[PDB]
């Protein structure tokens, strides 16, 4: 079988491989062709779009037969250059696919799935460094013979046990003639099952699966997935054992490479978008069991809402984000309700606050060394790119943290240091803030500075702040837990929401697609208006905390 | 792979009033080291330079293996004077900088240039017969201030030490492949890993 | 014709199972439902169908891995004719719940190996993901034709059956349709619960596969039917010579009291209960009856009675662990994390806390703990779950759980409740203390069942019979020298969750509220200067 699949695939490649649309044939391979040669980069792409109009059963065959089709159309492949002789010269290729009809989750990516066609979808995870172990060439016995061009390649360690006089290696062997190699290119990294699509009970799974050369550097730990024999030697012969052909059995073993609602939900929204009153109409359906407190709600419910400055003066695309702490005493006076709140919502990502082992953003390679503990991760600020975090305990950040979120906020990125490895990150997405202050509220009289208990180089740097004093306010707090009892009022009540806590997942889906930019005008009244805050704040009133 | 050129180059080494003109400059001095350009050898004869993807490694050992003979030959004074040649060839265009790096440009003599992140200078008999100096190379620009990956050059004992801790210069070397670190045996560049050998330096 | 090697028959007795599967009527609202709407996958029970059938029964563990085939094809011998035009290629594998009365595993025979088998244990730990190899090739060498071996249909999954040519599976396996195999390891735990206590039970070396692969999780309770399995010893895979025991592991094949109630309904009749239970608990000691109270709501000086409370816990109940700090630390509760150094690779290490979930637990030297730990009690508590994010599994740890310690932060404001052991000092007392142990010197299996039903059947609720106390209560709770306020109320509703989880009651009022007032007052009160 092995040499008819290996050869009956190239003659259905081949001329399916003459790039086919916008007329036909010569023309489009030629600039795919060109493309190619002259930044040698030697990578493509073949569309499964019209294979399966010209053979599917490629399209298919390929899942059913890509381990052995691989290394002869592989090698067939390679005169692109229009010369053979500036073929052999050549290091690899890396190609990839189009619009495959599917993708797997990785309990999907089963063992009677293994190996197979990959659709690549999840979550970078705890990577490594990179390094291109060896596919083909020799170490041959120097006192016997010489190249055989074939050991290593797979993840493996020697190769070559066929047929002695040397060639079997019933001898020994070591030395490689290094200039001899398919040296290739790879990491291995830990890729997770994404949490966000997960069902509550799940416990995601950390594939280490490969970023080989073509896939390399374009991701990071938290993101996206967008990639003759001898003698008849026959099995039950005394000396042979599965333990040493196992250890790949203990593994991955595949790799990767590089409508009436919606306008309905829309007319609703289109209707929510007509709505007046629209932040009460958002805000207990997202805030429903906190009282008091409507501005600071209020803002959160904004902080949810993004919406960006590029970068147009060369400097950084500016913020869009936002950081904004809730400040007062002690988880019970709700702030947890609010980073609980904020979970009915994906791109979202929450903490025990800080008081937590949880060694994550302290980032490391995992097996620095022999194997290591800390590990390339700052899920704790990461894992929420392009969608918030959310702290209690800020306070309890003590150091690693601590400086960690100074820049990461201000740069949105984790520059790693290790002085033998080094890096930065790209973390943008917000940061939801609570912290309890020294012991309680004491704010009334002192001055934030202390009460807030942290550092100025970061309060500072909070877009706002907000407070949950507690009080007890008899003229309120008769009502108060009145309700309380009434949302412990389980049996027989349902919260009443203005709508869906989904519809709105899908409104700020809806809502940042449309963009906004403010007139020739509108200037002004920031402008007369900032100048007027900051002209009572500037002329010595009452102040609560010198910022302007 | 063939084998005449070593007998040839060793007759090539007696383009060539440069030759006669370097011997003479290079001398009572005892340097142990012989240093060609790129135009020097195809001044010469063209054949050599091309060498130089495809059997630098040999050439280097041709070179040596020549630079011997002539040498001594030439000078027996160097007969007590360690009595081994270490060459030190000149410049080898191109250049591929710190991201110009390719899998492809390996195992060949190239110039480059590059900066130093570390310096074993006072340390090193395999290590002993090199030290290692790690590298990158690039000014600040938002574009080329993201962090590149470093180099990390090997010095095989007559480039050493000519290499200094904030020395933006010119490395020109081998380029070779030779990552035994695959299995536990080696260190080299990172992801296009290329373990350099070295061959020329600029100045501090 | 026959198989020696377990006595079984050509079929032996196929054709009374046919037409079991017809006869059994009163399956035949089942036998359409597994090919017309795709459900395969029998889920039987302790096959009772021995009413039916005793020769088609008997053999129902007795040899029955002959069978079983012979019923996934005898069903399938019927269901193929049933319903061809369905989706037909949903094969069924029984998979039993509730299976025959097992011999606590513990007691099993080294007989009893081709035995259909349930748990009655508890999970330690799972695989997570370690499946192995199917099917097999070689190349051999007349021009190297790649040779079925496991390929083969008729030969076995041996060891060294598949000892060449890794690639000819390990490549090829994905050209060739042998994509490797699937099972999956546990360690679980046989627990009686009222073991004899020291002698202790028996863990698991599960692993069977099918894609009830995951479908039990680690901590998990017991639902669980399997088969054995065991594999003899070598002294060495490179030898022949033999530890005579084989390595037992399992095919998961899985999926009065009314008269005690009405004495029950006696003492749920009888009005002072939370008195004479009270009365009743931890008897051993005289006075602080009021500590005693609440374990009861719970259940629902140096060891100055205290572990002996807290051993009247343990002694009382399962679903429980007792430790302390200061040697054991959040260890062990939790956060243990560690390795099988014999493989070397993580575990999920953990302890009584991951005991605990829905559990009650009994700490002790609760000044001793660290920061290092107690950080876990900071962010367990404000949580009932622990996020364990670690090298092998990262996940959330549900202990969803109750505790309560003594010793000797700002974050009482979390604890159940613990009381002040302070010196009456009072001779009388001592005397009255020491007549408690001169005079020293059955109701629990009842209590242990009043506890349960209410745990098994009953659920507040606290609606305006009394969900106004509450919001007259904290009023009345906080006022006095004005927290309450605060979680006090969600305290409180804790509190008065317990007597109409008492009482059989499903509703509440002020009283079965208002008791729950004194004790967290006199909590208060004794906790307050």
């Amino acid at each position: 079988v092995r040499d008819e699949v290996a050869e009956k695939c190239q003659k259905l490649f081949l001329d399916f491989l003459e790039e086919f649309q916008s007329s036909d044939g010569e023309i489009k391979y030629l600039q795919l062709a060109e493309e190619l040669i002259r930044p040698e980069r030697n990578t493509l792409v073949v569309s499964f779009v019209d294979l399966e109009q010209f053979n599917q059963q490629l399209s298919t065959t390929i899942q059913e037969e890509f381990y052995r089709v691989y290394p002869y159309l592989c090698r067939a492949l390679k005169t692109f250059v229009k010369d053979r002789k500036e073929i052999p010269l050549a290091k690899d290729f890396y190609v990839a696919f189009q619009d495959l009809p599917t993708r797997h989750k990785i309990r999907e990516l089963t063992s009677s799935r293994i190996g197979l066609l990959t659709r690549i979808s999840g979550q970078v995870v705890r990577t490594h460094p990179v390094h291109p172990e060896l596919v083909s060439g020799t170490f041959l016995c120097l006192d016997c013979q010489t190249v055989i061009r074939d050991v290593e390649q797979q993840f493996k360690y020697t190769q070559p046990n066929i047929c002695r006089n040397p060639v079997c290696a019933n001898r020994r062997r070591f030395l490689l003639d290094t200039n001899k190699s398919r040296f290739v290119d790879f990491q291995k990294v830990r890729i997770q099952e994404t949490q966000a699509e997960l069902p509550r009970g799940s416990i995601p799974r950390s594939l280490e699966v490969i970023l080989r050369a073509e896939a390399v550097e374009s991701a990071q730990a938290g993101d996206k997935c967008d990639f003759g024999v001898d003698g008849y030697e026959t099995e039950g012969i005394r000396g042979l054992r599965a333990l040493g052909v196992r250890d790949l059995s203990y593994r991955l073993v595949f790799l990767a490479c590089c409508n009436q609602m919606t306008v309905k939900e829309w007319e609703k929204v289109f209707e929510m978008s007509q709505d007046k009153n629209l932040y009460h109409n958002l805000c207990t359906s997202l805030f429903p069991t906190i009282h008091g407190n409507d501005e600071v709600k209020r803002g959160v419910l904004l902080m949810l809402f993004g919406g960006v400055p590029k970068t147009t003066g060369e400097g950084t695309s500016l913020r869009g984000d936002i950081n904004v702490c809730i400040v007062g005493d002690p988880s019970t006076a709700k702030s947890q309700f609010l980073k609980h709140v904020e979970e009915f919502s994906p791109r979202a990502v929450y903490t025990s606050g800080k008081a937590s082992s949880a060694a994550g953003l302290t980032a490391a390679v995992v097996r620095d060394e022999e194997s290591h503990e800390f590990v390339i991760e700052a899920g704790a600020l990461m894992l929420a790119d392009n969608g918030v975090c959310c702290i209690d305990e800020f306070d309890k950040m003590d150091v690693r943290d601590q400086v960690a979120i100074h820049e990461a906020m201000e740069q949105q990125t984790i520059s790693i240091t290790k002085a033998g490895v080094k890096a930065t990150l790209n973390a943008r997405t917000s940061i939801l803030a609570a912290a309890n202050p020294i012991s309680g509220h004491y704010d009334r009289s002192k001055s934030l500075k202390q009460n807030i208990n942290l550092s100025a180089p970061i309060m500072s740097r909070f877009d706002l702040f907000f407070i949950l004093v507690d009080e007890c306010n008899e003229v309120t707090d008769y009502a108060i837990a009145r309700r309380i009892v009434d949302l412990h009022s389980r049996i027989e009540e349902s919260i009443d929401r203005v709508y869906s806590l989904d519809d709105i997942r899908r409104y700020l889906l809806f809502a940042r697609q449309f963009k906004p930019k403010i007139s020739k005008e509108s200037e002004d009244f920031i402008v007369e208006q900032y100048k007027h805050l900051r002209q009572r704040d500037g002329s010595g009133v009452t102040k609560s905390s010198w910022r302007i | 792979p063939r084998l005449e050129i070593h007998h040839r180059f060793k007759n090539f080494l007696r383009g060539h009033n440069v030759f006669k003109e370097r011997i003479s400059d290079m001398c009572k001095e005892n340097r142990e080291s012989l240093v060609v350009n790129y135009e020097d050898l195809a001044a010469r004869e063209h054949v050599l330079a091309y060498f130089l993807p495809e059997a630098p490694a040999e050439l280097l050992q041709i070179f040596d293996e020549a630079a011997l003979e002539v040498v001594l030959a030439m000078y027996p004074k160097y007969d007590r004077i360690t009595n081994h040649i270490h060459v030190r060839i000149s410049h080898l265009p191109l250049v591929e900088e710190l991201r110009s790096l390719r899998q492809l440009h390996l195992n060949q003599l190239i110039r480059t240039s590059g900066v130093v992140t570390s310096c074993t200078g006072v340390l090193p008999t395999i290590y002993q017969n090199y030290q290692r100096i790690r590298i990158q190379e690039s000014p600040g620009k938002v574009a080329a201030g993201r962090l590149p990956r470093s180099k990390d050059a090997i010095l095989l004992a007559d480039l050493v030490d000519s290499c200094k801790p904030g020395d933006e210069i010119e490395l020109t070397g081998i380029y070779h492949n030779n990552y035994d670190g695959s299995l536990n045996t080696a260190n080299g560049f990172p992801v296009f890993a290329t373990v350099i050998l070295a061959n020329h330096v600029a100045k501090k | 014709l026959v198989i020696w090697g377990t006595d079984v028959n050509v079929a032996a007795c196929k054709e009374n199972f046919q037409r079991f599967l017809q006869r059994f009527i009163d399956y035949m609202q089942r036998l359409g439902e597994i090919n017309v709407i795709g459900e395969p996958f029998l889920n039987v029970n302790c096959e009772h169908i021995k009413s039916f059938d005793k020769n088609l029964y008997r053999q129902l563990i007795s040899y029955p891995q002959e069978v079983i085939p012979t019923f996934d094809m005898a069903v399938n011998e019927i269901f193929f004719d049933r319903y061809p035009d369905s989706i037909l290629e949903h094969q069924i594998q029984v998979r039993p719940f509730n299976a025959l009365k097992t011999k606590n595993m513990r007691n099993l025979n080294p007989e009893d190996i081709d035995q259909l088998i349930t748990i009655s244990g508890m999970v330690i730990r799972t695989s997570q993901l370690i499946p192995e190899m199917q099917e097999a090739f070689f190349q051999c060498q007349v021009c190297a034709h790649t040779t079925r071996v496991e390929m083969d249909r008729g030969r076995i999954a041996e060891p060294s059956v598949c000892g060449r040519c890794h690639t000819t599976h390990s490549m090829a396996l994905i050209h060739n349709r042998s994509l490797f195999s699937d099972k999956q390891m546990i360690k679980l735990q046989e627990s009686p619960e009222d073991m004899p206590a020291g002698q202790t039970p028996h863990t698991v070396i599960l692993f069977a596969h099918n894609d009830l692969v995951d479908k039990v999780q680690p901590g998990d309770r017991v639902n669980v039917t399997g088969i054995y399995r065991a594999v003899p010893i070598r002294v060495n895979p490179r030898v022949s010579n033999v530890k005579s025991v084989y390595k037992t592991h399992i095919d998961v094949i899985h999926y009065f009291s009314e008269k005690r109630v009405e004495l029950l309904k006696e003492l749920s009749r009888k009005p002072d209960i939370y008195e004479r239970l009270a009365s009743a608990l931890a008897p051993s000691i005289y006075e602080h009856e009021d500590i005693k109270k609440g374990i009861l709501l719970q259940l629902f000086d140096p060891g100055t009675s205290k572990s002996q409370l807290l051993q009247y816990v343990y002694n009382l109940v399962p679903r429980g662990q007792y430790t302390s700090g200061k040697g054991s630390s959040a260890v062990g509760l939790t956060a243990y994390v560690m390795k099988d150094p014999e493989t070397r690779q993580l575990v999920l290490q953990t302890g009584a806390l991951v005991l605990s979930d829905n559990g009650i637990c009994c700490i002790d030297e609760f000044d001793k703990m660290n920061e290092s730990t107690r950080s876990v009690l900071h962010e367990v508590m404000e949580q009932q779950t622990l996020s364990i994010a670690k090298a092998g599994i990262i996940c959330q740890l549900n202990a969803r759980t109750s505790v309560l310690a003594a010793a000797n932060h700002t974050l009482l404001s979390r604890f159940d409740l613990i009381f002040l052991l302070l010196d009456p000092q009072d001779e009388a007392y001592d005397r009255r203390l020491a007549h408690h142990l001169v005079a020293l010197y059955l109701d629990m299996a009842v209590l242990k069942d009043y506890i349960a039903y209410a745990h098994s059947t009953i659920m507040p609720r606290l609606s305006e019979e009394a969900s106004q106390a509450l919001i007259e209560a904290y009023v009345d709770m906080r006022k006095i020298g004005s927290s309450a306020y605060p979680r006090q109320l969600e305290s409180l509703i804790r509190l008065a969750e317990a007597h109409a989880k008492v009482r059989l009651s499903n509703k509440v009022e002020a009283i079965d509220v208002e008791e729950a007032k004194r004790l967290h007052r006199e909590a208060l009160k004794q906790s307050a200067t």
